[PDB]
């Protein structure tokens, strides 16, 4: 059913420039890094897929409903 | 002889490269721009020319190279055939 | 490219316009016509080769003998 | 006086008597290169030290080399030398996907001797060497001025040599059999032999992709560590300067 | 255009594709195109453009992509190619892998983007040492990555396993760019006179002041700055105008002609920075600094000028008129995570204009005129400040040590070197002897309240770690 192709297809078919898929990328990587962070530290626990939250027009990404367990 | 026999420009360090190009006979290929270009530098480090030597002066020496050896050949080949 | 330092390095690092370096698709090559150069001067200087035969135009031993000539 | 050598040296009577004596060299043969056992780096066959290896093929004292080995003090033994021997000589490369235990896995892989010892006998260029090395070292200053070479090599030569056959023949089959008898081993080779002289769309499509490649288009190799001797020797002799301050 | 190509290509019989190929690649490399550079939808993107859309079947050499993006400013459609095909490689080779990093590698190391520099470099070594030399020096711990770097030469020597030749280029390359973040200028500037680096030699002689003094030095050195000037940069034209400079100081030249050198560096910076990508990246830094340098480059020229020319009638009113202009260049400095070498540049060309003002007016005296020795200690001190938030070793202790001697005690010397003491106190590890003879005597304390309070206080606690705690006590209650 899922292959780990999805998300990359997705965001590579939502850029029609390279520039912006390219920028986006490098910027979604630190955040990511800073989650990690955040999460790991903390004790944070239901980190279901609907709690993490894309900003397509800049790569920020915010994961909503974050409490200590 | 016997010696022999047994700020600042580094003129010594482009002197040397004069020995790792390979001779005609070593490889087999007839001299021509390229390597006679690659030669001609250490010749004049070594005697002094700090600026080095005319742009056009490697085709020069090839042609006078192909000139030499055809007289030669040419020489040798009348008094045999 | 002027200062020594190399090129082709694959490390860490420009003029406003670089020279383009020399480059060949397809062709003899320069291993094969430098080979040939000998044959092609004998050839000259022989006054002419029939058809069937060509190249073998100098023993083994006096290649060797020329090409010291024109090294030296 | 000095005990003088027989006719013929043949390994057998220089290994005898000396026994019991360290060897003169010790070398080590790998693969693709060679080394001595105080040596830290390496030489390739392929590389100027060939000439070694062809001296040791042909049992001959490299006298090229001779200065290199007289700053070394080897020792000799009646002109000869004796040489260890030691025979050690009998995933995916350039791809980002391979695993190291100090590398992340990536996400598009399923997840993770023979001793010998010969001895070398000596030529009459190692002499002539010698003698000429002799002339230029300084101690009249030199130690050795060039007048006086003739007599130290006839002196030389008269201690190397100090009996000969002196018997007159009377006949040519005498002295064919006096000449077959003294035959030499080292002078009685052979004459030589005369001088003598599908995948192409793959290696095409190689040559075609590597195109304009400055460094790697001209070979389709020999590390000396130049610069790193060159920056020890001047952190060297800028620290003992520091050290007189 | 972008759209038509691939249609058209798809329709070509695929027997016939490495022809077009091949006449491709020699149409992208022709000579007249270079009567385009500036106009900015020009045909090299373009063409590059129609062909990267299509890539698993129109396959261009890396390395022309790699060379005409950077002149054509065609960057993101080449990295498209070069870092797709590092994950699907077209053909199976060796060789061909190799370039290809080889290329994006360049590619990285020229935007700027140093993380994934070292990434790829991490995933592309063989030994251990080289891996943690680059992990190290990610991280900005450099004498670290120097000693590995070290450690993996020796240990390659032996030769029991084999190597390739970038890793011997590269442990090479990184040492000496270690040693320069470290300033080891001593050895380096003889390890480029001994292997004939121009650029090196020419940013090593520019560290020494006095070496610039002496008329035959300048004489010589401006042998190698005409020779390493037939392939201009900016970099080599600055250097030209600060010879330029230096050469009118002292009356033997025009200022037209500084003025056509500054004007010809400026045109070559502008064109240097059209041939970046739009959005500011992280390679426009180092020009926004050129930028600076030439502002100031100009300001000093004036000021050489103005102050040769109001004391040739020796007066010494002109000491106000350059307070305003220094106080103006006080507030101009980089920003506190900026590169080292920004620092040390800036401080360098400070110390140069200053070494210059202090040369003009020590031959008047024999107050007002000892102004560059203050200037110099203060930004001294700055600098000394910024490398210890750099957390560079001893290179706060050298700089904060090598002003021991400096003449015209002053107020604002006196001061700056109070403040010095007092920045002593790093709060180190195993540094008791020091606090304990500060303690013992230390200059005076009768200069002001606020600076006698800070050194009971520093004293305090130093004493706190010992554990003298009713002695700590009093004194920071005094």
């Amino acid at each position: 059913f899922v292959d780990h192709t999805i998300v990359l297809e997705y965001f590579q078919g939502a850029y029609p420039n390279f520039a912006d898929f390219w920028l986006f990328r490098r910027r979604f990587s630190y955040q990511l890094a800073a989650l990690t962070f955040m999460t790991y530290t903390m004790h944070i626990d239901k980190r279901y897929p609907h709690k993490m939250n894309i900003a397509r027009g800049s790569g920020n990404i915010w994961g909503s409903e974050a409490v200590s367990y | 002889v016997l010696m022999e026999h047994a700020l600042k420009m580094n003129f010594d360090l482009e002197i040397r490269k004069r020995y790792a190009q390979p001779l005609a006979v070593e490889s087999g290929e007839f001299p021509d721009t390229s390597n006679i270009e690659s030669r001609m530098l250490p010749f004049c480090y070594e005697a002094g020319l700090s600026s080095g030597h005319a742009p056009d002066a490697a085709q020069f020496m090839s042609i006078a190279t192909e000139t030499f050896i055809k007289e030669v050949m040419s020489a040798i080949f009348s008094r045999t055939r | 490219n002027i200062g020594g330092a190399g090129s082709g390095r694959p490390t860490y690092t420009q003029p406003a316009l670089p020279k383009t370096p020399a480059f060949q698709l397809e062709g003899e090559g320069e291993r094969v016509l430098n080979k040939k150069k000998l044959d092609e001067l004998v050839r000259q200087v022989c006054g002419g080769t029939a058809e069937g035969q060509d190249g073998n135009m100098l023993t083994p031993e006096v290649e060797e003998s020329v090409l010291n000539m024109a090294d030296a | 006086t000095f005990d003088a050598p027989p006719y013929v040296i043949t390994p057998e009577y220089i290994l005898k008597k000396f026994a019991g004596h360290p060897p003169s060299l010790i070398v080590h043969l790998y693969q693709n290169h060679f080394r001595f056992d105080q040596q830290e780096g390496m030489f390739q066959y392929k590389s100027p030290m060939r000439i070694f290896i062809e001296h040791l093929r042909n049992r001959t004292v490299p006298h090229e080399i001779m200065e290199y080995l007289i700053q070394g003090g080897v020792p000799f033994y009646e002109g000869c030398l004796i040489v260890q021997v030691f025979d050690h000589r009998t995933t995916v490369p350039f791809s980002i996907h391979n695993h190291n235990p100090y590398i992340t896995p990536s996400p598009y892989v399923p997840y993770p001797p023979t001793v010998y010892t010969v001895v070398l006998m000596p030529t009459a260029q190692a002499l002539h060497t010698d003698l000429l090395l002799k002339t230029v070292t300084p101690r009249d200053h030199m130690e050795l001025d060039p007048k006086n070479i003739y007599e130290v090599e006839a002196k030389i030569l008269l201690a190397t040599y100090p009996k000969l056959d002196l018997e007159p023949t009377k006949n040519a089959e005498e002295t064919i059999a006096k000449l077959e008898k003294l035959a030499h081993p080292e002078h009685s080779h052979k004459p030589p032999e005369p001088k003598v002289r599908d995948e192409a769309l793959a290696a095409e499509q190689e040559r075609y992709m590597l195109t304009l490649d400055e460094r790697l288009s001209s070979k389709l190799w020999e590390p000396r560590f130049e610069r790193f001797k060159l920056i020890e020797n001047i952190k060297q002799e800028h620290a003992e300067k520091k050290e007189q301050e | 255009w972008v759209a038509l190509f691939p249609m058209f290509w798809s329709a070509v019989p695929k027997e016939d594709r490495p022809d077009l190929e091949r006449g491709l690649v020699t149409l992208l490399t022709k000579d007249y195109h270079s009567r385009q550079m500036d106009k900015r939808p020009n045909v090299v993107q373009s063409l590059m453009a129609g062909a990267v859309k299509t890539w698993p079947h129109c396959k261009i050499p890396p390395h022309v992509l790699k060379f005409e993006a950077k002149t054509y400013d065609a960057w993101y459609t080449a990295l498209h190619q070069l870092e797709n095909a590092a994950i699907k490689p077209e053909i199976d080779s060796a060789a061909v892998r190799e370039s290809n990093l080889d290329a994006l590698v360049d590619l990285y190391s020229t935007l700027g983007e140093d993380d994934l520099f070292y990434g790829t470099w991490r995933r592309r070594c063989q030994f251990v040492e080289t891996n943690a030399g680059l992990s190290y020096e990610q991280h900005g711990m450099w004498e670290k990555a120097q000693r590995m770097y070290e450690s993996a030469q020796i240990k390659a020597r032996t030769g029991v396993i084999p190597f390739s030749e970038a890793e011997y280029m590269l442990w090479e390359d990184h040492w000496v760019l270690c040693a320069q973040k470290l300033q080891q200028w001593e050895i380096l500037q003889d390890f480029a006179k001994h292997e004939n680096f121009q650029d090196l030699l020419l940013e090593c002689a520019w560290r020494n002041t006095e070496y610039w003094q002496n008329q035959e030095n300048r004489d010589q050195l401006d042998t190698v700055i005409k020779g390493v000037m037939d392939a201009p940069t900016p970099r080599r034209y600055f250097f030209q105008a600060f010879m330029s400079l230096l050469k009118l100081h002292n009356k033997q030249e025009t200022p037209q002609d500084f003025n056509r050198v500054v004007d010809e560096a400026i045109q070559l910076s502008i064109r240097k920075w059209h041939q970046l990508p739009k959005r500011l990246t992280a390679a426009h830094v180092p020009l926004l600094q050129n930028f600076q340098q030439l502002v100031e480059l100009h300001d000093a020229s004036v000021i050489c000028q103005s102050l040769a020319q109001t004391n040739a009638s020796n007066l010494d009113v002109k000491s106000g008129e350059l307070k305003l202009l220094l106080g103006s260049w006080r507030d101009r400095l980089p920003n506190m995570w900026d590169d080292i070498v920004a620092w040390q540049d800036l401080v360098t060309w400070r110390q140069h204009v200053f070494g210059l003002i202090n040369a003009t007016y020590l031959q008047l005296i024999p107050s007002f005129a000892y102004r560059g020795y203050h200037e110099t200690a203060w930004i001294i001190n700055r600098f000394a400040h910024v490398a210890r938030k750099h957390a560079l070793p001893e290179v706060c202790i050298s700089q904060l040590s090598r002003i021991y001697t400096l003449p015209n005690i002053e107020i604002q010397e006196a001061f700056l070197k109070l403040r010095e003491q007092a920045k002593c106190h790093y709060q180190n590890p195993d540094e008791l002897t020091s606090g304990l003879d500060v303690i013992n005597n230390t200059n005076l304390n009768y200069f002001s309240a606020p600076q006698k309070a800070e050194f009971y206080t520093l004293k305090g606690m130093f004493l706190e770690k010992l554990g003298q705690k009713e002695e700590a006590d009093t004194a920071f209650g005094t």
